[PDB]
């Protein structure tokens, strides 16, 4: 009983960190993503403004 | 505050306990037995009827029932048996002076609203009570507002997509497929391999079995090939009477059944059509949420290996840019109960409860216009 | 001792897959950060460039 | 002349037959049934597809699919095999004999148009065909040139304003919300009130009770005072294998949802808001025939009492000097039909035809040339 | 001196900020949103209605409207929640410390320019304001003191001529049809494609595809038979949901509309006809320098390759001796903003104010004595 029990807390101590990792874990990786879809919204903003510059340049 | 008793009405196992606790204090089967026969019992006083572990384990004397199938309550008089059996003997407390508050499935039928609302403040005389979707509570257990449900419970499997508080209405899909046809399924397949079950008493140790030993495949044809090629997807029991019996393939072929409805006759969608399915009638700025955050809830989820199938499942199903992550609870069996044991705990959630005198001036209909 | 063993049996399977998510949490902190730097790299070209053609346009 | 064949692509029943008749000749519905195993009979043959009213009786044994969903047709192997049944099974008629008139909605897809224009031609080998959409001929079953129609059909609604016989291609108005989803909206609704349905075998008598005990209400709130204050407002049904079911308020609230859109988490207006907001889209010195011309069309409006409640929410919504009144035709289920048997015997029309050899000549995009 | 707020009163964007600045320091979405709930937010802060990204991020709770349409506030009571979400949350500044500028119409209307003194004066407690129309300042930001601009808004395109700051009151032409309408056409025409869109959650994404998409064809024609002949005119867009779809001819037919308003059923001429119209109104002698200063203007206007089928499209109606030239600003979509900058800047310009005490003399009418 004295082994299980002992077992027992651990296993809930180790759960308890857990769902604190996975909580971390999600927002890592909805944090991650978002910044690579606005990273990807600024590469096609900054493609535009290119080729805006190039045919400015041509008109320069 | 007051102290809320939190019941799960669960299919299977009731749990139960006090409001502001991280797990639930009782935690026993949903059962009730009355007599086999005119008289029951010599040398010590009879009783008309039993409930709980005092019915698991003076089995033979009984016809057992269940108070909740199906994910509804089916039996008036034998949901009562649970309930006065939860506050007098498992949690030893008088009910009148305590609010309740009851789990539920979507769609609860209105009549079955109304007796239960009407038995808490006439049979127990509550002074207080609330009643809530299972899947609102597993995601407020979680420590999330947002996010899509998959509660596959005791009784019933449901899809709940959930926005920064309520459940959405019009998106909740339903399967008639959980943990109790599982076991009855389970025993049928068992009796094809050619170990014949027959007794009630039987089926319990089935479900056990089930609970223990069965597992979800993440590829169904692979391990089904696997098990046709090697005996080395089979696991031994030993039943409590000797004989050492041997369950092979059924156990991943159990738990099939939730994907492929038509392996029992049935005409429904599987869990992960029915979740595709709800999500695609939500919104279109919070697909996003509800596509990211997939929860599993209930008791059917605890067979191991279950999030990388549904993770396949799914991501199969739904488009390659809303990015899919199954969240699985570390004690996803028991996130409805600690949900509404938090929930009831809350100073903001203490203008929610149907009061004895709302119940007094507007009478069992009340449960309509305080729940959501 | 049976009930204690299949209990091992699941944390210890938890156990194994903790060291899997606490991978995952390390590969998705990489990426958030990395992406956001990113983020904050592009927006300083993006705005190069278009103090750049601002000059340009001016000019023009 | 030549006999053509008019052909309605409804959602739910098709109908179908020969012109210069003033009546479809074939009333059938709209499915198709596939077999669930192999070996499918005994003694008696085998069939590897089914439709109408064989796949609706032979049943046991079938997964059902369909040609037509939302009046877009969603699967073009099931719309081929209802209209091998149409030609050889239920008309009993070589088509290749007989030009072919399909209905379609206002904006049907023109993707659809040269893939049904080129299924036609190639596997039918028919000798002429022409594509119209519902309301144009709707309106000439109603003896009208000018007009505007409401067509909510078997599966969607439109509102149509038609002027000279065009369907005005900037003022038409959509609504994905007609008797297909009302079906599936009646069957949620009811499972609310504790008579779960949860079969397809139990969708299709939800269907059928839909037609025959829905009704319009006059005053949405009146009735559902009266409904909630009174009994009165409940119709019995027996289902096909006993047990007497009692349908209340769900008979109006059904309905209810074509005029509030939100009530099954749609962002659209309702049928009456978008009939205002086409006719304010079209000119003047049309909308004094077209106001007066205001035409129902389709299978959803066969529900009684329809004309009192839209004459009301429509001069409420329009000013009060238009000639506002309701034209509900006698038997408006079929107008589309009629207009389509009309619209193949005028004298002018036949100069319109897509012949076999401009489809030889010009190809699938052929349609894109005849019709508009 | 007193920091001026130049608020540009845009049908899809705001563009805000102080002046002394030469570029908007805020940029949201013209929205305003109230519950779908029966009251506030479960467990947060009492908020009534919402607007700008707050509106856009909490929208499964909102249902969601627009306060201005076609140039005009089509309710007060939401231009109200523009104004509140401006200075409050956006500038985090007291408008009543700080004059306001703000934009209308070519002959907005007089009712509409009075309850906005109003509305600025009595509730904001604004010190002094003036309003001006969107052409006259993006002339001045075109560093120019007499010509035309072409202003082409989210919502109405109008011709305005001007000599040395005063527009001709004579010669101002009006067409509304411009980016709000844009949006709507564009949505009709790709359900014709086959790609429905029937969900407002799927009209601000079309919106969006609009802005980035969009082109003008230098010849409407060459570009259409390209496109019937080639799929090189088809540019693909990935929805946020995943689901790639494929956007055609519908890029350059969308604003083909602007120079044909006849393809969505208007009698009104086209923008390059209005502008010849316009300016013929106005003296030989100042016609040199109002063809020769072709301004573009507004957000409509920043779709590419617009000034080689401008240059064209006026030098065909007009003589071949009036000097032609297309003016684009660098970053046209604010010009007017900018202009206004530069107005409430100006040392002569700040005896042109309305005061709080003109205002408590005259009341709101006080405008049409200040303003012109």
């Amino acid at each position: 009983k004295h082994i299980a029990e002992d077992a027992d807390r651990k296993y809930e101590e180790v759960a308890r960190k857990l769902v604190i990792i996975e909580s971390d874990l999600e927002r890592a990786e909805e944090r991650a993503e978002l910044s690579e879809g606005k990273c990807a919204e600024l590469e096609e903003e900054l493609k535009t403004v290119t080729n805006n510059l190039k045919s400015l340049e041509a008109q320069a | 505050e007051t102290t809320a008793l939190v019941c799960d009405n669960g299919s299977g196992l009731v749990k139960a306990g006090f409001a502001g606790d991280d797990a639930p204090r009782a935690v026993f089967p949903s059962i009730v037995g009355r007599p086999r026969h005119q008289g029951v019992m010599v040398g010590m006083g009879q009783k008309d009827s039993y409930v709980g572990d005092e019915a698991q384990s003076k089995r033979g004397i009984l016809t057992l029932k269940y108070p909740i199938e199906h994910g509804i309550i089916t039996n008036w008089d034998d949901m009562e048996k649970i309930w006065h059996h939860t506050f007098y003997n498992e949690l030893r407390v008088a009910p009148e002076e305590h609010p309740t508050l009851l789990t539920e499935a979507p769609l609860n039928p209105k009549a079955n609203r109304e007796k239960m609302t009407q038995i808490m403040f006439e049979t127990f005389n509550v002074p207080a009570m609330y009643v809530a979707i299972q899947a609102v509570l597993s995601l407020y257990a979680s420590g999330r507002t947002t996010g899509i449900v998959l509660d596959s419970g005791d009784g019933v499997t449901h899809n709940v997509p959930i926005y920064e508080g309520y459940a959405l209405p019009h998106a909740i899909m339903r399967l008639d497929l959980a943990g109790r046809d599982l076991t009855d399924y389970l025993m049928k397949i068992l009796t094809e391999r050619g170990y014949s079950f027959v007794t009630t008493a039987e089926r319990e140790i089935v479900r056990d079995i089930k609970e223990k030993l069965c597992y979800v495949a993440l590829d169904f044809e692979n391990e089904m090939a696997t098990a046709a090629s090697s005996s080395s997807l089979e696991k031994s029991y030993e039943l409590p009477d000797g004989q050492v019996i041997t369950i092979g393939n059924e156990r991943f072929r159990c738990p099939e059944t939730l994907f492929q409805p038509s392996f029992i006759g049935m005409e429904s969608a599987g869990i992960h059509e029915t979740t595709y399915n709800s999500i695609m009638k939500c919104d279109i700025d919070i697909r996003k949420d509800l596509y990211a955050n997939n929860v599993l809830s209930g008791g059917t989820t605890m067979y191991p290996g279950i999030a990388d199938r549904m993770q396949k499942e799914i991501t199969a199903l739904a488009p390659s840019t809303m990015k899919i992550k199954i969240i699985a609870p570390p004690e996803r069996k028991y996130s409805v109960w600690i949900g509404g044991s938090i929930l009831a705990s809350l100073s903001t959630f203490q203008q929610m409860w149907i009061s004895k005198q709302e119940y007094d001036e507007a009478g069992p209909s009340i449960v309509h216009r305080k729940c959501f």
